[PDB]
RNA sequence: GAAUACUGCCAGCUGGGACUGAGGACUGCGACGUAAGUCAAGGAUGCUGGCAUAAUGGUUAUAUGCCGCCCGUCUUGAAAC
RNA sequence: AAAUAUGUAAGAAGUCCUUGUUACUUAAUUGAACGUGGACAUUUGAAUGAAGAGCUUUUAGUGGGCCAUUUUUGGUAAGCA
């Protein structure tokens, strides 16, 4: 028959890693989870308490909850043709923070401070991000950089 | 008299005719599976915060 | 209280700045193109005269012609078209060149014809084929009190304001381009030029980038 | 062929001229309709849209509600409107001399308004005394109160009152309500 | 009721533009460019008849 | 198409690791610019590690024909796909102009080998300076002492769809 | 030291042909005019001829050119042997 | 160890400053959560488009499918599965 187990099909998701086995460094225990963080979540599979499901693997999600050991994640998965809302209780082995979330929080202070000190003179502060504009005029010079001419090379069978 | 076992065919069609639409979020969720011990006090400190913010604004 | 009179002579009178107004920022605008043309031209001739060569600038503007029909198209494609608001075959529409609008062209590829619009051919397109969306309803522009209306707010007075913003992608390009309705061109006059339209330009078909003849294409379908 | 992003032809969905037949409420719909197209305030629009509603969604505003609504600070003068009828209530004691402009008053609820000193005033007659509602509050009533929205979304751990007709013991209290008895909902 | 085209139709192209009719007599679009003498650099003709 | 010759020279985009890169240059064979950009691009993907998106183009001129007039022989060495592998061909053509020449390359490849414009590559053309280093007997045969040859058998090609005589071939 | 080709622009001029004439007092934006006014400026008017009847037209039969498989049903699929 | 697909974020329900509550927590006004008062507004925090956005009730028919490109399994293969 069919076998459609809790962790089928997680072979290669829940193998450790090379040369990175044994037992987990100190920082993920020490790394202080708040309700309202966004967290990432990679199960480790040296650890077999508090495992997520295959599903969650590589999620993002928001902590709600937070007890002993564990964290409560919520994660929104699609279930035919909507999103529905899934708690989850992690430990923190399986678990990060999500670093675009600090990269947008520095991108705030930092956009707030350009804002406060160009308030004082009022220089049309532009604070909106711009994508990759098409570049500008250029002059290029051959002062040592004469034009070397290629041509299409023949065939050869460098067996 | 054989027939079709299963496929996922006209299937993401028929969800996208009306949307994956988003759940609605809301200021204040729902405080259920949150630990007990943090809602017990919890209640009491803004039974504290109500009153307090009564005797201020009476 | 005649009031047949009085403010029909002020409304005459206000008119007439309004008129000469427009009429200095012609002369103005008209300037500015020969003069930035011709010192487009004298940089490349100084830098071939001091042995140099002059890369100009990418242009900042593409036209984007819709060229396949409505059937058998795929869903991100589909999507991507419906987002630049091409949604019937001979259906163009000027976009602002950036990388997140290149992605876009570089999904619908195989469907639409997009190049870079002169001055002459954008001026055919607004003032040939010149509808504004007024309330979600399709008005013909063919008076500059319609343009001084709905973009007044931003500057532009008359078409030629509105051709000005379109060419120079200025501030306020996004605003005049979604108030600009996308122009229903018809088939080329002369043909496609080519046997067989959907390969890709350089193959010999239509589709893709013909970077500087899509006004040739643009000026036969308007 | 055009590359519909909508659904064309469709009804905008918002009942306009309203279903029922009584020719008064069609000469109060063509007095609103006219202030709503003219007097360009929001009040007139309100309650033209007000007008052309259903019964249960026109809920039966209650004199203690009136009351209530008008022991709010700074509305003690303000002239009471209901698009829909205004029952009395035996629960409240004191009324204050009101004026409350409704489409229907019942019996009690007009002897308590007129005996408080207060009036009970048609639509009209509140057009030709605010043309563009001044002083004006709009009073609705509950409308998920009845019986009917009790049953609305039935379903598993919903606590959505099953469609029944006879209640009590042996009447679906049994297996999946109680664990006792298989599993609870 | 009726849409009347520019590039014909010269009274509502006069009602769009005023600038037109100082364009029509100026000839502004025939101007005669002013000539330049400058010529290219040897390198750039020997690069361009290089093989 | 009829064929014109562009000069194309392109480079990377400057890095602050390495500005001013060497500016490569390429003859192309094509109908226009677009074209002749792309048939740049994709040799120079062919030959160094660049592509479209990492370098630029800082110019593109047409090479027009010094003499148009003079009667050339051309030695042109071209890459080829068959169907079952990669050949190196040597054809020599009598012709006026370059452009011209590759154009009946083009034919001549496409009418004797079936090979298609995306089939063969262009390694070289150059004009043969010096008779006698012409090898190929079919252009050979054109270069003789006070040449001349009639032309038999002149069908004239007539506007009605009958006529009144029988017609002669004489030339 | 020129010309010409090629490509591109003109709010340059101008000839022929076809289809359409919706709307129905005025209002608007304009242009030429010092002004009165005029105009190709928010949709056709002016002049003329023949006929005033089966002439146009409608209907119907026939002929010609091109096209057109038998309906209803079940079915993934029916003109179905 | 790709390509293609795939999760999250791109603010006003935000950021910063000050100090109120608690029976939680700490050696400790230490912290946690929710707050009072104050400051930051149209480039309010990338692009493009929006055709209205959100929400509810009720009910029909359907629950034999098949074909094409690409990926792919069994089979020598199949207009096969
Ligand atoms: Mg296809
Ligand atoms: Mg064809």
């Amino acid at each position: 028959g069919k076998s459609h187990g809790y962790r089928s099909r997680t072979r290669y998701m829940f193998q450790r890693d090379f040369r990175k086995h044994g037992a987990v460094h100190l920082s993920t225990y020490l790394k202080v989870y708040k309700v309202g963080d966004i967290v990432d979540i990679k199960a480790n599979g040296s650890i077999q308490k508090g495992m997520p499901h295959k599903f969650y693997q590589g999620k993002t999600g928001v902590v709600y909850n937070v007890t002993k050991s564990s964290v409560g994640v919520i994660i929104n998965k699609m279930v035919g043709n909507r999103y529905l809302e899934k708690r989850l209780n992690l430990r923190v082995e399986h678990i990060k923070h999500s670093k675009c979330r600090q990269e947008f929080l520095e991108r705030v202070k930092a956009n707030a401070a350009k804002r406060a000190e160009a308030k004082a003179q009022g220089v049309a502060v532009q604070l909106k991000r711009q994508p990759a504009q098409p570049r500008e005029s250029r002059i290029v010079s051959t002062e040592g950089n004469v034009p070397q001419t290629l041509a299409p090379v023949p065939y050869e069978t460098f067996i | 008299a054989k027939s079709k076992n299963h496929t996922a065919h006209n299937q993401t069609r028929k969800a996208h005719r009306n949307g994956i639409k988003k759940p609605k979020t809301y200021k204040y969720p729902s405080l259920k599976g949150v630990d007990p011990k943090f809602r017990r006090n919890h209640k009491h400190a803004l039974h504290g915060t109500a009153k307090a913010l009564a005797a201020a604004k009476k | 209280a005649e009031q047949v009179a009085a403010e029909r002579a002020a409304r005459k009178a206000a008119n007439k700045e309004k008129r000469a107004i427009i009429l200095e920022r012609n002369a103005a605008y008209q300037k500015e193109y020969e003069t930035a043309e011709r010192n487009i031209i004298q940089a490349k001739r100084d830098a071939k005269a001091a042995g140099s060569y002059y890369v100009e600038a990418q242009h900042k503007l593409v036209f984007v012609v819709r060229i396949k029909g409505i059937n058998k198209i795929p869903p991100k494609p589909r999507k991507v078209l419906q987002l630049l608001r091409l949604t019937r075959i001979n259906s163009g529409t000027f976009v602002k060149v950036t990388k997140a609008t290149l992605e876009l062209l570089k999904l619908i590829e195989p469907y639409v014809a997009y190049g870079y619009p002169s001055y002459s051919t954008i001026r055919q397109l607004v003032y040939k084929r010149g509808f504004g969306k007024i309330n979600k309803q399709r008005v013909p522009l063919s008076d500059n009190a319609i343009i001084e209306a709905n973009l007044g707010k931003y500057g532009i007075l008359s078409i030629d304001d509105l051709i000005h913003e379109i060419i120079t992608v200025g501030p306020h390009f996004k605003q005049a381009n979604n108030f600009l309705w996308p122009f229903k061109l018809s088939n080329p006059s002369g043909g496609w030029g080519v046997p067989r339209k959907f390969k890709h330009f350089i193959q010999g078909g239509s589709f893709g980038n013909r970077e500087e003849f899509i006004n040739k294409l643009v000026k036969s379908m308007n | 062929g055009i590359d519909h992003t909508s659904k064309q032809h469709k009804r905008s969905g918002h009942r306009t001229a309203p279903k029922s037949d009584n020719v008064y409420l069609k000469l109060l719909v063509k007095l609103y309709t006219f202030l709503a197209r003219r007097t360009d305030a929001p009040f007139n629009k309100v309650v033209l849209k007000a007008l052309f509603l259903s019964k249960i969604n026109r809920p039966p505003v209650s004199v203690s509600r009136i009351a209530r609504a008008l022991k709010q600070e700074g509305a003690a003068n303000k002239t009471v409107v209901v698009v829909g009828t205004v029952t009395d209530d035996a629960r409240i004691f004191e009324f204050p001399k009101t004026t409350v402009a409704a489409l229907r008053f019942t019996a009690g609820a007009r002897a308590k308004i007129v005996k408080a000193g207060g009036e009970c005033i048609t639509l009209d007659q509140l057009a030709v005394r605010a043309p563009k509602g001044q002083n004006t509050l709009i009073l609705r009533g509950p409308r998920n109160s009845r019986e009917a929205v009790r049953h609305f979304g039935m379903g598993p751990h919903k606590g959505k009152a099953p469609r029944i007709l006879s209640t009590g013991r042996k009447f679906e209290r049994a297996r999946g309500r109680r664990r006792s008895k298989g599993f609870k909902v | 009721v009726l849409k009347k085209n520019p590039l014909k139709n010269k009274q509502v192209l006069l009602r769009l533009n005023p600038y037109a009719k100082v364009f029509a007599a100026e000839k502004l679009g025939s101007k005669k460019a002013e000539k330049t003498g400058t010529k290219p650099a040897a390198v750039f003709t020997e690069t361009l008849k290089h093989d | 198409a009829h064929f014109k010759e562009y000069q194309v020279i392109g480079r990377r985009l400057p890095t602050e690791s390495v500005p001013e890169p060497k500016l490569f240059r390429m003859r192309i064979f094509a109908s226009n610019e677009v074209i002749a950009k792309s048939r740049y691009w994709y040799f120079l993907q062919k030959l160094h590690k660049v592509k479209k998106a990492s370098g630029e183009i800082v110019s593109i001129n047409q090479i027009n024909e010094a003499h148009p007039t003079k009667v050339k022989n051309f030695g042109v060495w071209v890459r080829y796909d068959s169907r079952s592998g990669t050949h190196n061909m040597y054809k020599e053509i009598r012709d006026v102009s370059r452009v011209a020449a590759v154009e009946t390359l083009y034919q001549d490849m496409a009418a004797r080998h079936r090979a298609r414009f995306r089939s063969i590559h262009i390694l070289k053309v150059a004009e043969i300076e010096k008779t006698a280093d012409v090898k190929r007997q079919y252009v050979k045969q054109f270069l003789t002492k006070d040449l001349k040859f009639p032309l038999p058998h002149r069908v004239q090609k007539s506007t009605k769809t009958f006529s009144y005589k029988r017609p002669s071939t004489f030339y």
